[PDB]
């Protein structure tokens, strides 16, 4: 299960 | 900005027996950008059912692709791998030879 | 560790090829679990093991969700690196990501990781700490400033040492055989004259997993390394590896030279030759 990219480069 | 010329395998998933079922690869690697075209040939012909895996990249960031294809192998004919890539001026080509 | 799980994330910008792609895969060891790919016909994510289809829809959905999310969240991170080098719109640009976690004896977490890379080179990466990061460059630099803002680095200890470490030992025991099950290689030596004076012998090692092997010639004890022609492992194409050694040796000589196997589904190191026949 992945993590959630909630915050952009 | 990189990028890197592909390495390329052909070979079979098993010991090329002359008149039985075996599957033709194409493993390329170490390339940069993930842009890349991939054609399985026979006789220069270009084989139109041509399966492949999804796209990866290993430690160095340098992605990886395996294309495949069930075939019956031969003597008499001649199965390559063109690729090209944004590093190559020409399409390379690789012969399959069963001994490696 | 004794087992890892990785997910491998590509995002690509491609003016006039279409709007940016997100490519997402999972791997436990050297096997793919899942898949997913926001230019595929229906964008949801994909199962590539057997064992990983006994997750009920809900697993999917949930999947399905985030990397939905991701490829606009990657939109927005192509955009802002592209600033950031003050590049233009003509050019294609990739990033890619790596998350991980690694499986100690202890069944605790042993190791996290997550580094991410512009164009092929080192743009950001989480220390062994999982607290602290380590920008390439000044572009890097803000980025890291708004992840510690954001507490990223908190966020994603919780994910290594938690949620990743949970889910890697369901799949490993949903798995059971064939992740925890080392597989030997079939291995047999054949045989190539070059010329009336050479020969190669090429030693085989096919059908193992996982990928970690050694595979070495030696004449009369003597390893040849320095003239041994290795190709890299490569994958069969149906989960399990293949690699070759090969050595150029002179006729009749040939019988001094013997191949040693190393792989850990081995009880110990296996030693044959070629045999005329």
């Amino acid at each position: 299960l992945p993590p959630l990219d909630i915050t952009p480069y | 900005m990189i990028q890197r010329t592909p390495k390329i395998q052909v070979y079979s998933r098993h010991p090329a027996e002359n008149g039985k079922s075996n599957f033709l690869n194409c493993y390329v690697s170490g390339f940069h950008p993930s842009d890349i075209e991939v054609d399985l040939l026979k006789n220069g012909e270009r084989i139109e059912k041509v399966e492949h895996s999804d796209l990866s990249f290993s430690k160095d960031w340098s992605f990886y692709l395996l294309y495949y294809t069930e075939f019956t192998p031969t003597e008499k004919d001649e199965y390559a791998c063109r690729v090209n890539h944004v590093t190559l001026s020409q399409p390379k080509i690789v012969k399959w030879d069963r001994d490696m | 560790g004794s087992h890892s799980m990785r997910y491998f994330y590509t995002a690509m910008f491609r003016p006039g090829r279409g709007e940016p792609r997100f490519i997402a895969v999972g791997y436990v060891d050297d096997t793919q679990f899942v898949r997913f790919d926001s230019d595929a016909a229906s964008p949801r994510t994909e199962p590539r093991a057997p064992w990983i289809e006994q997750e009920g829809p809900e697993y999917w959905d949930r999947n399905t969700q985030i990397f939905k999310t991701n490829t606009q969240t990657y939109r927005e991170s192509l955009r802002n690196l592209r600033g950031y080098y003050n590049q233009s719109e003509a050019g294609s640009h990739i990033i890619q990501r790596m998350y991980g976690c690694d499986l100690g004896p202890d069944g605790r977490l042993l190791r996290g990781h997550d580094q991410s890379a512009y164009d092929g080179k080192d743009y950001i990466a989480l220390n062994e700490d999982l607290s602290s990061w380590t920008a390439a460059d000044t572009a890097a630099q803000i980025t890291q400033r708004k992840w510690e803002a954001a507490r990223v680095a908190e966020q994603l200890r919780a994910y290594l040492e938690g949620l990743c470490v949970e889910w890697l030992r369901r799949y490993l025991e949903n798995g059971k055989e064939t992740l925890q099950r080392a597989d030997p290689p079939k291995t047999h030596v054949t045989h190539h004259p070059v010329s009336d004076h050479e020969a190669t012998l090429r030693c085989w090692a096919l059908g193992f997993y996982p990928a970690e092997i050694t595979l070495t010639w030696q004449r009369d004890g003597e390893d040849q390394t320095q003239d041994t022609e290795l190709v890299e492992t490569r994958p069969a194409g149906d989960r399990t590896f293949q690699k070759w050694a090969a050595v150029v040796v002179p006729s009749g000589e040939e019988q001094r030279y013997t191949c040693h196997v190393q792989h850990e589904g081995l009880p110990k190191p296996l030693t044959l030759r070629w045999e005329p026949s």
